[PDB]
């Protein structure tokens, strides 16, 4: 996609407003519990046998920091979501085994996270940002993928 | 299918929205309309400026809509009856908008029921919101 | 939502894959794999090559299913329960891929029924499909 | 988008093989058919009560050749299909109303009718090339939409 200039600028504003690995962990703990086949890929991360379990559950957390980490840093280079994310993109592919879909749900219960944290500050404008760099990034981590 | 626990999850958040129905609906739209530009092709008839009367008036219809849906949730195809009628046969709205507008109604509830919008309870909005759009959709074919 | 005309339609066409059923599934995964490469992420356990036994294998089983849910297209979401339950627990297939290879099966079907695949045989088993495809994901959540 | 060189020469290959007029027609029609909601564009047209009706009508008949024509064409320009279709794009959004998915939806019921029509000779790799095709098309019609 592509940002106008005042699009790239709230979501810079916002997402210094984040703590990151928390916001990581509710992300992939509510993607676990809203779609639970996504819990596919974690039959060895332990308790996950209810919302609070899998909210609670530390190596879901543990991945949680790193993926929204991933994802934090992408931030940076809006300008080649693409290329920030090549490398994520064949490892996920090829040994990760992810389906890209993944990556669309993630990004939208992300939006519903930064919603539910800011509340009325994540105005209609300043989502419609953050669904365009969702989409980015997820098409650019489903890029490389064959 | 809505479990019980959905029910009362259901129940529970969208009586919290009680007098906002229409003011949620209406924001709910205005995210859709951002967000996903070619939404707007259903409504070129409409002043989709901000605040206009038309999108809080549609917002409010929608969202009593919802209200209907949950006040009869164990029985929806029935209650819902002739307003799939009239997306299947007259608006003709493509099935992949339901999941857009369902979507920016559940980005609009976690904005204004910050205690309300738990894991579980976002899970079992989903799954509503998706049942509606899956009664809504049902009579297109 | 699959009316009798539709129950006919299937039945008559897929009566008429009769033995070659098998075949035409190994055939809409190689479609499927070639031409929705995100599927592959679900077989990292196969040899996908073109002429695969784990692709004619697999391929013999979906078409089997069909066929039995064919045979129970007015049951159909108990005859395909085991595979509701092994797809929503274990295979954990997100529900978009069921779309991309139920298109499959239908250019599959098309390739193989110059005469049968009629504009309302397409439609037909379009919706057959998408039922077959609902049916094993009503237990995902 | 992205066709490889071999990819490239499946499509040109089958498509000096198509009758374009007869196969635009096949494919409108068959959209009507199977997704009857997308009738909603196509009020004027007359009579679309019925699949024979709607196979038949010659509105259907003729838009399908102009339809189907503007394929062809780009057809001849698979390295800027953005370029080639950003007039139809507009046109289709600002002036038709359009919804994009619709384009998605024709592209598949054009993928189902080459294998109707070709059989055995639309291989799945000859079907993967045309996927990426009309994926494109697709994308180039919806890239002018705001
Ligand atoms: C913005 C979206 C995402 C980003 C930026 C991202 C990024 C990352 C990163 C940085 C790693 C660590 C790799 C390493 O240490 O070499 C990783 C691993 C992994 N990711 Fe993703 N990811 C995303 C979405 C997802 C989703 C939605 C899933 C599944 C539902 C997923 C499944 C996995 C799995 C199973 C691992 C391996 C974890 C481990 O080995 O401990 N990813 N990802
Ligand atoms: C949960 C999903 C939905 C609900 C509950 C809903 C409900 C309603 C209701 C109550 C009406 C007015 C009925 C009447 O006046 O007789 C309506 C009309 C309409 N809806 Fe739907 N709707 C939904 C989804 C959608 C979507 C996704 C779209 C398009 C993106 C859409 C497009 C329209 C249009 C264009 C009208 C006519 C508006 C007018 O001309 O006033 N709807 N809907
Ligand atoms: C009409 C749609 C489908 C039908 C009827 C179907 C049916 C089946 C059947 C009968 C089996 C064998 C289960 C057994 O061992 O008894 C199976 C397994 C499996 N399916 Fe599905 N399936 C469908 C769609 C899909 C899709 C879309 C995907 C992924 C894109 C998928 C992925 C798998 C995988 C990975 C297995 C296990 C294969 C193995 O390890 O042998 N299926 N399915
Ligand atoms: C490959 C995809 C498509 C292409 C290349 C395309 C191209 C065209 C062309 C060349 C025209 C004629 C313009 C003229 O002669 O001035 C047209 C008109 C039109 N198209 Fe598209 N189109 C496509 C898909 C669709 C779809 C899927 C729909 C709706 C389901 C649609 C709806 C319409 C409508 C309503 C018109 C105006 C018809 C009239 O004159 O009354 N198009 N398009």
């Amino acid at each position: 996609v592509h940002l106008t200039p005042e699009e790239k600028s709230a979501v810079t504003a916002l997402w210094g407003k984040v703590n990151v690995d928390e916001v990581g962990g509710e992300a992939l703990g509510r993607l676990l519990v809203v779609y639970p086949w996504t819990q596919r890929f974690f039959e060895s991360f332990g308790d996950l046998s209810t919302p609070d379990a899998v909210m609670g559950n530390p190596k879901v957390k543990a991945l949680g920091k790193k993926v929204l980490g991933a994802f934090s840093d992408g931030l940076a280079h809006l300008d080649n979501l693409k290329g920030t994310f090549a490398t994520l993109s064949e490892l996920h592919c090829d040994k990760l085994h992810v389906d890209p879909e993944n990556f669309r749900l993630l990004g939208n219960v992300l939006v519903c996270v930064l919603a539910h944290h800011f509340g009325k500050e994540f105005t209609p404008p300043v989502q419609a940002a953050y669904q365009k760099v969702v989409a980015g990034v997820a098409n650019a981590l489903a890029h490389k993928y064959h | 299918v809505l479990s019980p626990a959905d029910k009362t999850n259901v129940k529970a958040a969208w009586g919290k929205v009680g007098a906002h129905a229409g003011e949620y609906g209406a924001e709910a739209l205005e995210r859709m309309f951002l967000s996903f530009p070619t939404t707007k092709t259903y409504f070129p008839h409409f002043d989709l400026s901000h605040g206009s009367a038309q999108v809080k008036g549609h917002g409010k219809k929608v969202a009593d809509a919802l209200t209907n849906a949950v006040a009869h949730v164990d029985d929806m195809p029935n209650a819902l009856s002739a307003l799939s009628d009239l997306h299947a046969h007259k608006l003709r709205v493509d099935p992949v908008n339901f999941k857009l507008l369902s979507h920016c109604l559940l980005v609009t509830l976690a904005a204004h029921l910050p205690a309300e919008f738990t894991p579980a309870v976002h899970a079992s909005l989903d799954k509503f919101l998706a049942s509606v759009s899956t009664v809504l959709t049902s009579k297109y074919r």
